């Protein structure tokens, strides 16, 4: 019921259309040939005609009907039947594919060539010379199939080059806080982030304002919350557009003013690139693979945010999701909440140690959100209670409820250490930019 | 060795023919995978007091006929130099200037006209060689990262271009490979590039446990990587990054 | 015999469904969604969406000839169901049909 | 066979629509099928299919029944039943006046078949000699007795 | 299976015994040479010495290792491991059957050939023409057995 | 395995050429109810239609789509579909075999049926009561086709 | 059969009784089994194991051998043996004087079984038709030919 | 498989049968005699008994429980159990033919011992007069039959 090469005529069809995509399109000329070859054709008034197609090209000549028929290299003619079918063929965009499985076919066609001949070779035996020569039809195969291969740098170079003196003519994504882009320099293509900060603290919320930074440079956001759902990080966020206080966002009762620009700033972030995943409690494949499906659904996308990350090992996480970093090439972000044993030390100042089988490396960038007002008040009831033994809110309240707060930029790959001052509003949760 | 030839070619013929019905499918990857995995196959297959003193006469005479430079006369002092086939490793905390470090000994390799095969898996290649013009040129790395270089840094910049761009060196920013895979990537090299007589890597991660058995240890690739050294016969570099303890 | 009235339809809404994706790569997703290749009736269908689904995940177009290419190469689908698919009329939002 | 010399399919691709176009013109003139018996059996067709088709058609001229769609459908053997595709394509097929020379190609093939078959027996016959020495001269008689 | 060479080496076997026994019985030649041929020989250096045995015959010269030695058709040499291991045989009387049974060993060849010849035939989609190939044939293979 | 269903549709069809071959030539009606009754069809739009055409043919009215689509008998009404489906078969000439295999048919159902109806008999541990009752049915057939 | 209606069932456990008493009474009476072949054959039993008790019966009346226990179980066919629950289960049956009227009783239910089958092949013969009209006349003959 | 010691039990049933049947017509043994032998039995006990009926009634004796009980040979006694059992046995008219399935028993038990000797000369590489050894024994059972 089976008929052997049915399918090469369908394969020869291929071939046809590659060739009609560059016909139409005479640029993609280029990308074939790196590729594919004269000889790599299985058809062979393709494979001269893509011959002819090249020498064409070299010289910087259109690729059409007229110019084909009239530099036909005359020792080999075209039969009447392909040549018309070759452009009477229905154009095809992203041939790119097509390209790779046409190789896919010579390819085969150089392996049955190949293991018909090494057997025959092997016959006549020196056995360790026909092993010699297995080894040298492997290096040829290996060399021919550039797949997943090595080289070349130089030419990349140039093209990095290229995309940064574009912009000399701000290196990566805008953080938000011009006091960390000056050590961070933005958040840098594949660079695994973290920000390891202890509940309560405003953790939730202050991610939301870094993703707007990125929303307002118009990068694709992919959003994970496992613990929380997606409903309250939009109304944080919110709350930071609006400039509206949390309370009474979340009970209802608005008045004419606040509901006004509650709904300003509604669809300009229905516009705005942003996908959610409230599911609880996922994978690291899980989202690896859901991650290959999203950028595969939207190129746009050029950052990425998880909140927040559980503890069970860290170090294999914090590698498959550098591996996934450099993998979509876009700096992905994650949120970790400390172990209890950072509290048990005097300085009650965040280290990168304190989350501790084995503890976390992978991290380019690491960040620390410390409250500088929250460790003296607890000093301040120890000082009492030793006083005891041997007001000021509502001040604050009418000072603008502003406290000090300090995100510590501990660790930066290649770059700066140190500490940044940032001034932070309690009831909005929010961090002031200055 | 007359039998084991013919035994040799009774296995050849087998997979000559697996690998020839495999063509009716026609995944050319796959067939690909199936080339690679077959040679390793017949690779693996092909390979006392008067024993040891065979290789001490091979090591003095070798003496007669040391290694590759290092690029610091003082580590020289000690390393005497790279030994072929001898496995070395660097443990170092990040930022500390790792990256940067291990470019320098690149380029002392290089100027001893020796090819050099480099990996990154965490970093890209782009910026690795960045780093390298930056400390050719003597250009603070920022200045190089942003664009704008005056003329005479953009001069002594394209005058370092070339020069290391024709410089045996080679690079594989590939994600996530696997040390068999490193091995066979670097037997294709070292098939293809005979002067190649170094290799360096930057970086492995750490995991201890169990789990770190089946998803990707370093006891036994740090194993299969002194296997590969002393099969391509040239000392192998690697990065590490130590933990926070 | 109106089970197999029923029967005589759903091979021709599989079929539809089947051509609406050749047309329309992208609804793969939507269809995986719900449905699986057991899901399906007649089993060239259940094995042509088997085959769709891996096209997709290597992010490869969807055509008459990749699917003939990448035969799993254990069963090849019989002519006259395969060609059938593709004559099929394309009907959009067929997810009430799904 | 293993060997693929981008050729003699194309011949194979002729017979199966040289068989379908004989049987259709059939369907569409009943009485030719006493010369196409006269010539051609149903083990000689290639395709099976045919083959099967056309001892359906004999037996339903042999009892004055005339040839389409719905007898044969009926019809049916039920030892053996033709898939649908190869049934309706014979009626698909563009039926041509005056098919004689056609039916001579299809005799041809299944010459050239009986053929084949034929010499790989007598090939491994010899491996006794004699008695190929005879087996010769009986498959001559019996190629002798088919042409003729 | 190890099988078609056991037969083999068997007929080269017979070729060598028939030999001997020209060797001894120079006459036999005659009654040799009306049924078999230089070509209806399977090993090459046997139907070599044949048509050497039938130059010698044909001018009255006796055969034996000398003479054989030395009326070489120098064209092509005989191995001399071949060449003794036929002296060395068992020569047996009255060999007249083991003649035709080279003779029935000739046949399978041109047979395997001929059937060969025919499948070919079937390669190239003629077959009337195809048709009286076999006839041809079979003149051939009647001609040649009788 | 699909396979009854194909044999149904077919014997639709047939019922379809049939009546519009009689639509076509209105003489052949008697040389058909001659043979087949109302009640015989398998598809009922059809038997009705057969029953239409009978009570227009006996009354001297011609048969097409004007006659049926009035001379309805307002109990039961035939499909569109059907209807028109009718009309846009291909009429065959002489289908005077067509009619007996509709026959041939109408047998097998009547065939079924009865052969069911001994089923039941043997349901009914009675058996010269039963043994009468297959006698009775032999008439029944016997007379049925002749 | 799927179908369970509280009755039907009772008939078969009244015929395997049946066919034990009448096999009885031949135990007790050696020269009934002559009136009993008349009518009733080894195949004509239900129960499998009185069939084959049947058939070593005639096999020794016919030898002029008289009918007990032990000649029974000697006389083995070998081919295949009687569980010894149906074998006692015979003699210990009830033997009852004028059997004749229990013996059509079992020649009916073999009439009804034989009817079944028929019916079933039949009804699948009807799926070719006027070889089904043919088939009905067929089994009217074996009926016909099978009461009288 | 159980099936050889039911076939033991029955023929064991058997003589019992026949003895009672010879306890009460006496005039039977005559012609079981005739037939039977003391070493034809099976079963020990019932081939005494019948020892003992012969020798009572060669001396006008008749057969019943208080004569075998006293006229015992006084070598072997029969068991009670067994005894009393023979007469516990329906006796039935007429066993003539039952002597004579007795008597095929035993000529079973001689055929075995018959077939298992000329074994055993097959385990002696000996033919001729292995050969003679069978023509010999066919005069045994020849006789024994007839």
């Amino acid at each position: 019921t089976m008929d052997h090469l049915k399918h090469l005529q369908q394969l020869q069809n291929i071939e046809r259309i590659v060739l009609s995509g560059i016909v139409l399109a005479n640029h993609k000329i280029e990308e074939v040939h790196s590729v594919l070859e004269p000889s790599d054709f299985y058809y062979p008034p393709n494979g001269l005609f893509f011959e002819i197609a090249l020498k064409l090209h070299e010289e910087d000549c259109p690729i059409d009907e007229n110019f084909i028929r009239q530099k036909m290299p005359k020792d080999k003619q075209i039969k009447e039947e392909d040549l018309v079918a070759i452009f009477a063929a229905s154009p095809i965009d992203n041939i790119e594919a097509y390209v790779e499985e046409i190789k896919n076919a010579s390819i085969k066609r150089k392996l049955f060539g190949l293991a018909n001949t090494i057997r025959e070779q092997a016959l006549e035996s020196k056995s360790s010379d026909i092993l010699g020569a297995v080894e040298r039809e492997v290096y040829a195969l290996l060399n021919g199939s550039t797949i997943e291969g090595f080289r070349n740098i130089k030419e990349v170079l140039e093209s990095a080059m290229d995309l940064i003196t574009e912009n000399q003519r701000v290196t990566g994504i805008p953080t938000g806080f011009v006091q960390l882009d000056n050590y961070t320099s933005g958040f840098n293509k594949g660079s695994l982030v973290i920000i390891g900060a202890r509940p309560s603290m405003g953790k939730t919320s202050l991610m939301m304002n870094m993703v707007l930074s990125a929303l307002n440079d118009d990068r694709g956001v992919a959003v994970f919350s496992l613990e929380m759902s997606a409903e309250q990080l939009a109304l944080r966020a919110l709350s930071d557009l609006t400039s509206i206080n949390m309370h009474d966002l979340e009970s209802g009762r608005l008045d004419d003013d606040q509901w006004e620009n509650l709904a300003k700033c509604f669809d300009h972030l229905s516009q705005k690139k942003l996908f959610f995943y409230d599911k609880s409690y996922v994978r690291i494949e899980q989202i690896r693979l859901q991650l290959r499906k999203l950028k595969s659904q939207h190129k746009e996308l050029g950052i990425a945010f998880i909140d927040y990350l559980q503890l069970m090992q860290i170090a294999e996480i914090s590698r498959e999701l550098k591996t996934l970093a450099r993998e979509l090439e876009i700096p992905i972000i994650a949120l970790v909440q400390l172990n209890r044993s950072l509290e048990n030390r005097d300085d009650k100042r965040p280290i990168l140690s304190d989350i501790k089988g084995g503890i976390e490396q992978d991290a380019d960038i690491v960040l620390f959100l410390y409250r500088g007002y929250i460790y003296q008040m607890r000093a301040e009831d120890n000082k009492i209670d030793k006083l005891k033994k041997e007001e000021e809110r509502r001040i604050h309240k009418q000072n603008g409820s502003i406290e000090e707060a300090e995100i510590i930029v501990a660790k930066n790959r290649n770059g700066a250490t140190g500490t940044v001052y940032t001034r932070f509003n309690a009831p909005f949760t929010r961090y002031e930019d200055m | 060795e007359e039998i084991k030839n013919a035994s040799i070619k009774r296995k050849l013929f087998g997979l000559a023919n697996t690998i020839r019905e495999q063509a009716l499918e026609s995944k050319s990857s796959d067939i690909l995978g199936a080339v690679e995995r077959e040679v390793y196959a017949l690779l693996n297959g092909s390979t006392n007091i008067k024993e040891v003193l065979e290789s001490a006469m091979d090591l003095i005479t070798e003496n007669q006929r040391t290694g590759i430079p290092t690029g610091f006369v003082q580590l020289d002092n000690y390393t005497s130099g790279f030994n072929k086939g001898s496995l070395v490793i660097i443990g170092a905390r990040p930022s500390m200037g790792k990256t940067s470090l291990m470019m320098n000994m690149v380029l002392s390799a290089l100027n001893d006209d020796r090819g050099v095969a480099v990996f990154s898996l965490e970093m890209s290649a782009e910026q690795l060689a960045l780093r390298a013009l930056s400390d050719l040129t003597s250009i603070n790395m920022h200045d190089l990262e942003s664009g704008r270089l005056d003329d005479d840094q953009w001069e002594n910049l394209a005058k370092c271009f070339d020069h290391l761009s024709q410089k045996k060196l080679f690079f594989y920013d590939k994600s996530y490979v696997r040390i068999e895979q490193i091995r066979l990537q670097l037997r294709k090299l070292k098939s293809q590039h005979k002067e190649l007589g170094i290799a360096f890597i930057d970086y492995l991660q750490l995991m201890s446990g169990s789990k770190a058995t089946k998803e990707r240890q370093i006891a036994e690739i740090s194993r299969e990587l002194k296997t590969l050294a002393r099969e391509l016969e040239i000392p192998i570099i690697a990065l590490v990054q130590l933990n926070r303890s």
